[PDB]
């Protein structure tokens, strides 16, 4: 079961390369160098990631896809950046425009046809495909926009292969843009609508876990990216190793997704102690729970407190019992049977791997499903009818050839979404 | 608003069908109106006696029911005088043909060279029906939920690429992205089914080689100026099959896909009939959940008046695909337009 | 006589690897020792490679080993229809090559794990085309039906009812074991709170030694295989009854292995040691087979079974007169050379059936209905080449088996 990894945007580029910095690690694979892996295990399964050429360079399968040179023209430029193949270079000169529309319609339209070229060379690569990692940024061109071409064209190509989504949404707070609402809504239209596993990221989420969980003074964008980085691993990769419980994208997804929507998903990472001081070394399993489990520590804005959940998804990976694992988790759904829906007898589904992280342990890999994520959509939506309203920087759009009802169509889906969320969360 | 208008016919058994197994008497008719039913088989349902395709006895309401002697003709009769009156009214009209597989839809829809179907038969009463007139068709089909249009030139290899859904001023959803051809006459309509033919995609299965693969969609859109508009659309569902479990390959994919859209239509009626019955501030309707539920959302929910056709399958085997079949009928028959 | 063994689904692979190893070792058969008569079939090669890489890799025929690179999928489905399907032909070849190669055999005793993706599906279509292929034969699977509050799958019910739908038609005798149950044992009859999947499979591994295996052997109470079905099952329903251990003490902590008959065999009908969240609440029992192994005298035996039939307490079905099945086998159980339990020289083997499972059908049935409500997950199973059809049909199916285990008994 290969995969095929997406870098789109520049966020998506940025948080790409730290992804690879990390995954790498997980595999012992050095930039240029072969598989210097501590062990043999980090490489009964390597193909899922990687291609199979010379002997000793094992090339990540992933594209980068920008209209922005300087980043693309960074990334290949500092450490495991030059671990990518030039035909996955997929540039675009171009106006690259904060621009949903000038990304989607204008200059993304170009660029696409060149994409398709090669979303088709990796599919057919070995083995049978199983689906297609996508990340990126809902708050630019490049990310929202390319990115939100990329998915509806990949999801026509092969809608029998699964679709995993990392998005950056924008934080509430503080927005990293000014159009970014506009750029969200767009993007979030087709996602709901194409991709089947959604995991939204908050740039203010990570920086508050980030702050309060790790005693880090500066936090980085290298650093809040590789946490991030550190949870999509233990989704898929992890998931593709030995296990007394195995899973995978398919049971995975067959397990967490009630209703065809797509629905939003929280991730969540286990063992979140600081480095010096903190080292309790508490990772029993109660501990874990007690984190995950928690406000604090997910990865969106909204509490999951206010608001139910659906599925659940502990994905383990450290040596442990599983009587004191699938035990905890129902304890868990009967102290809090409030939040935690009722016509669901077994919300959480327990997965188990063996082989942990490197130097760590054991730790897990949370991904919630609660109708809380509501408290995301709504914030969005508002934000952007605000300035929609009074047309702000619609003129922006139409002028890259947009359509006026096309902002209007977006909204009214987000704003159904809405609905439905809230049809179960009662 | 009144009751969708639903009319239930049956094929008769074919000579090949009855040789392979003879069990008749599954259908009966009581009054033209109703239905009786007493089905036979092998075996009943193992369980207490109730609801078995053994012997068992059941009541089937709609406004016609048609017997396996008469064909299109009947129909064309009833259904195809007062349904086109309507769109020349300038009313919305929409019509589909639901059953399971072998029911003989594309019967009903196509229909044969000497028996001509709805379609043919209503585009000859649009003629005695019908001041500036402007007229166009679309034809596409839906296969592995992907949309083709039909009006495409025929070649090797040919995509017209996905449908635009996207909804425009108007709140009612609108289908994009098809080529229209103006209608001078019924031969020029009948032209565009011809070509659509080879276009569409066609298979055989065990039960029946005629058999679709994909829905075909037929759209006419007329335009009045004594401008009025208004809009017929005969839909040609596919339908459910048994035939997954003999057959294998692309044609399990094919009917995998068919076999999950033809139940959100049956989710959303449901939904819909439940809307009937309760007030408010109760279950949304499924329109969302799939492409082919949002574009027949106008037809469910919205304008325009509907009629459906139902074809039944007398046989046995068929009889829990079928029952399903009758039971969606009976729960769409509760909500009005 | 013979009879071969189907290992299918990710649980039932894991499960196989270690009940076909407590054979190997009480038969002198080390890793690289002659065939077996099994299969091992899922659609996750990461597990079924795990028999390929762990012990006892050169100790199977690469051609018992059949592996779907596809998709596992944790739903029927997929498993039964779609994917499955393309497994079948293969599979079915095998397990027709290896039927004809033997000398009469008696049946496959097949092992799967009803809440799982190709323990679900595949065994389904695997059961059905083979009631056809081998009506003439018996058919007794070990199956490990879903925890009663402990699941793991979300959807874990649905698999079960749609396999419980094609089983029940097909199978003769399918013996359960509760997954959760199975930790309660480990903690109240061994004291252990680091119980691992490959422990809970070496409790299975044990009792299953003295089913097939151990009476395969020779000795002075002899039973083939036929007389189980026939004797333990009343109706032509492929009635469900519950396998249970007695011997069951911690090699470490208490030390009492000299435990007389009389009380190995009265620790079977105790609740807390039944292998089974199915607690005689009113299950009455109705047929029962007592399967010793090692030092028992048949007088001994034939005194310890009367005590019990005069306890009143373990209520038997009216129309049932006697029913108890005394299996006495020779060789004494085997524990794992440094594993956890004691090895005495007598064990009580002791599986029946029980009108006690109109509890954990229903328990199951409500957990699918709850869900069915709203269709949930159900979607999944439609666009894998199914429908209401499968659904519907098999919980007005099922039903008539919480009716049947309630009108066949609680009724004089
Ligand atoms: C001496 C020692 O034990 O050091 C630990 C350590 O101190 C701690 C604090 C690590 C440390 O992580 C961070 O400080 C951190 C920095 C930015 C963003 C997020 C986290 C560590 O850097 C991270 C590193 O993680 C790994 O090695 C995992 O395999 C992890 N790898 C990476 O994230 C990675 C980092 C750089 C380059 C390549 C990969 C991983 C996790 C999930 C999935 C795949 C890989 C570990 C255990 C440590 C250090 C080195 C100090 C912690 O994080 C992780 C992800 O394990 C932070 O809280 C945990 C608890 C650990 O005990
Ligand atoms: N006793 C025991 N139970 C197990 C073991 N492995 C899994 N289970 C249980 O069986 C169920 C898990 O089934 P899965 O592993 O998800 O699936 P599968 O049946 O192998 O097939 P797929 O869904 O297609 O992967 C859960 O109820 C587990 O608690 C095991 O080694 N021993
Ligand atoms: N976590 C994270 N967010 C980023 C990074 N880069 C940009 N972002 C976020 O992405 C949004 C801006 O979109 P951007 O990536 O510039 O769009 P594009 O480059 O035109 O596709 C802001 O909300 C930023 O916080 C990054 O490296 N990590
Ligand atoms: N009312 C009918 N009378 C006679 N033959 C019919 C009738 N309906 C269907 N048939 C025949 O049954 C076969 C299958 O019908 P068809 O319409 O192609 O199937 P489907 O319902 O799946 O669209 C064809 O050979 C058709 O001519
Ligand atoms: F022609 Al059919 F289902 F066989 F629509
Ligand atoms: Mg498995």
């Amino acid at each position: 079961r290969e995969i095929v990894h997406i870098q789109a945007g520049q966020c998506g580029n940025q948080i790409g390369a730290k992804f690879w910095e990390v995954i790498s690690d997980e595999h012992g694979i050095d930039p240029t160098g072969s598989y210097h892996g501590d062990s043999d295990l980090q490489l009964e399964r390597i193909n899922v990631y990687y291609n199979e050429a010379a002997g000793n360079k094992y090339v990540p399968r992933a594209i980068l896809v920008d209209l922005e040179p300087g980043t693309m023209d960074s990334v290949r430029s500092g450490p495991f950046g030059q671990i990518f193949r030039p035909d996955n270079f997929v540039f675009g000169q171009s106006g690259a425009g904060n621009n949903w529309a000038k990304g989607h319609y204008t200059e993304g339209a170009e660029l696409v046809d060149s994409v398709l070229d090669v979303v088709r060379k990796e599919s057919e690569s070995c083995d049978c495909l199983q689906g297609f990692q996508l990340t990126h940024s809902l708050g630019g061109g490049t990310g929202s926009g390319m990115g939100t071409l990329l998915i509806s064209k990949i999801r026509e190509e092969y809608p029998d292969r699964i679709m995993n989504t990392f998005s950056v949404v924008p934080s509430p707070k503080v927005s990293d843009t000014v159009v970014e609402p506009y750029n969200a809504t767009l993007s979030v239209h087709q996602l709901v609508e194409n991709t089947d596993e959604t995991y939204c990221i908050d740039n203010e989420a990570l920086y508050d876990i980030c702050f309060r969980t790790l005693k880090l003074t500066t936090p980085t964008y290298g650093d809040l990216n590789h946490l991030v980085s550190a949870t999509m691993s233990g989704v898929t990769t992890c998931l593709r190793f030995p296990g007394q419980l195995n899973a995978d994208l398919r049971k995975l997804a067959v397990n967490m997704v009630p209703f065809p929507r797509l629905h939003f998903f929280m991730p969540g990472f286990a063992p979140l102690t600081s480095r010096g001081s903190q080292q309790y070394r508490a990772l029993t399993v109660p501990e874990l729970t007690q984190q995950m489990f928690d406000a604090k520590n997910m990865m969106a804005a909204c509490d999951p407190r206010h608001g139910r959940y659906l599925t659940v998804a502990a994905v383990f990976r450290g040596r442990m019992s599983m009587k004191e694992v699938d035990e905890q988790m129902l304890n868990v759904q009967n102290k809090n049977s409030s939040y935690f829906v009722e016509w669901i007898p077994n919300n959480v589904k327990t997965a188990v791997c063996d082989i942990p992280p490197r130097g760590l342990k054991m730790s897990a890999t949370f991904i919630g499903n609660s109708t809380a994520i509501q408290e995301l959509f709504k914030r969005i939506s508002e934000q952007f009818t605000a300035m929609f309203r009074r047309k702000a920087f619609l003129h922006w759009y139409t002028g890259e050839g947009m359509d006026e009802m096309e902002f209007t169509e977006a909204e009214s889906n987000m704003n159904d979404l809405v609905s439905e969320y809230q049809q179960y969360q009662d | 608003s009144e009751k969708v208008k639903v009319y239930l016919r049956i094929r008769p058994f074919l000579t090949s069908e009855l040789d392979r197994q003879e069990d008749q008497g599954c259908v009966c008719i009581e009054n033209t109106e109703t239905l009786v039913l007493q089905a036979p088989k092998d075996s009943f349902a193992l369980k207490s006696n109730e609801r078995g395709v053994g012997q068992a006895t059941h009541k089937f309401t709609f406004s016609q029911i048609f017997g396996p002697e008469v064909g299109q003709v009947a129909f064309f009769n009833l259904t195809m005088k007062e349904m086109v009156k309507d769109v020349l009214k300038g009313q919305n009209w929409l019509i589909y043909t639901y059953g399971v597989t072998n029911s003989g839809k594309t019967y009903t829809i196509q229909g044969t060279s000497k028996d001509a179907g709805i379609l043919p038969q209503s585009l000859a009463l649009i003629f005695n029906s019908l001041i500036r007139f402007s007229v166009w068709i679309s034809f596409f089909e839906i296969y592995n939920e992907l949309l083709y249009d039909l009006l495409e030139p025929p070649s090797h290899q040919h995509k017209r690429q996905t449908l635009r859904l996207c909804e425009d001023q108007n709140g009612n959803p609108y289908v994009k992205d098809l080529n229209w051809i103006h209608v001078r006459d019924v031969e020029e309509a009948w032209k565009l089914l011809k070509v659509g033919r080879k276009n569409q995609s066609f298979a055989s299965t065990h039960m029946n080689q005629q058999s679709s693969r994909s829905h075909s969609i037929f759209s006419i859109r007329i335009l009045h100026l004594q401008p009025k508009i208004s809009e017929l659309s005969l839909c040609d569902l596919a339908g459910s099959e048994r035939c997954k479990h003999q057959k294998s390959g692309e044609r399990l994919k094919e009917a995998g896909n068919i076999n999950t859209s033809l139940h959100t239509l049956g989710r959303c009626i449901a939904a819909l009939r439940q809307n009937q019955q309760n007030r408010s501030k109760q279950n949304l309707i499924p329109f969302r959940d799939s492409k082919l539920t949002r574009v027949f959302q106008g037809f469910f929910t919205g304008r325009g008046r509907s009629c459906m056709i139902v074809n039944v399958n007398p046989c046995a085997s068929t009889y829990d695909e079928t029952l399903h079949a009758a039971k969606f009928s009976a729960l769409a028959s509760q909500l009005v337009h | 006589r013979e009879c071969i063994s189907i290992h299918v689904g990710q649980a039932g692979v894991q499960i196989g690897n270690a009940c076909w190893e407590l054979y190997c070792l009480e038969h002198g058969i080390q890793p690289d020792g002659h065939v077996p008569r099994a299969v091992f079939v899922d659609l996750e090669p990461t597990v079924i490679d795990e028999v390929r890489t762990g012990t006892y890799r050169q100790l199977f025929h690469p051609e018992q080993l059949i592996t779907g690179k596809e998709d596992a999928a944790n739903n029927y489905a997929r498993g039964h229809y779609t994917i499955g399907k393309e497994i079948i032909d293969l599979v079915l070849d095998r397990i027709r090559k290896l039927a004809d190669q033997c000398t009469g055999l008696q049946g496959f005793s097949v092992f799967h794990s009803f809440g799982g993706g190709t323990g679900s599906g595949f065994t389904s279509l695997l059961m059905e085309r083979l009631s056809v292929d081998y009506g003439k034969k018996s058919k007794l699977e070990f199956s490990i039906y879903p925890a009663p509050q402990v699941s793991t799958a979300v959807v874990e019910p649905y698999n079960s009812i749609l396999t419980t739908h094609t089983t029940l038609e097909h199978s003769d005798c399918a013996f359960m074991v509760d997954n959760e149950a199975i930790y309660d044992i480990c903690r109240r009859n061994l004291d252990i709170e680091r119980p691992t999947y490959t422990n809970l499979n070496r409790l299975i591994g044990q009792i299953v030694s003295s089913i097939t295996a151990s009476l395969r052997f020779d000795g002075a109470l002899n039973v083939d295989l036929t007389e189980f079905q026939t004797n333990l099952v009343p109706y032509p329903r492929g009635h469900f009854p519950l396998a249970t251990y007695a011997p069951v003490i911690s090699a470490e902590k208490a030390y009492h292995e000299q435990l007389s008959v009389a009380e190995i065999t009265n620790a079977c009908f105790e609740p807390a040691n039944q292998m089974v969240k199915c607690d005689p609440r009113h299950g009455k029992y109705m047929a029962c087979c007592l399967l010793y192994r090692g030092d028992v005298v048949p007088k001994d035996v034939n005194a310890a079974i009367a005590t019990i039939k005069t306890k009143r307490t373990i209520q038997f079905v009216d129309w049932c007169p006697t029913g108890f099945k005394v299996g006495i086998n020779y060789e004494p159980p085997t524990v794992v050379p440094g594993g956890d339990l004691a090895k005495v020289q007598r064990a009580v083997c002791m599986l029946s059936n029980t009108t006690a499972i109109a509890e954990a059908w229903a328990r199951l049935d409500h957990k699918f209905d709850l869900m069915y409500a709203k269709r949930a997950f159900v979607h999944w199973y439609v666009g894998e080449g199914m429908e209401e059809g499968e659904f519907s049909e098999a919980r007005e199916d099922m039903a008539a088996l919480e009716k049947d285990y309630e009108e066949v008994g609680v009724d004089s």
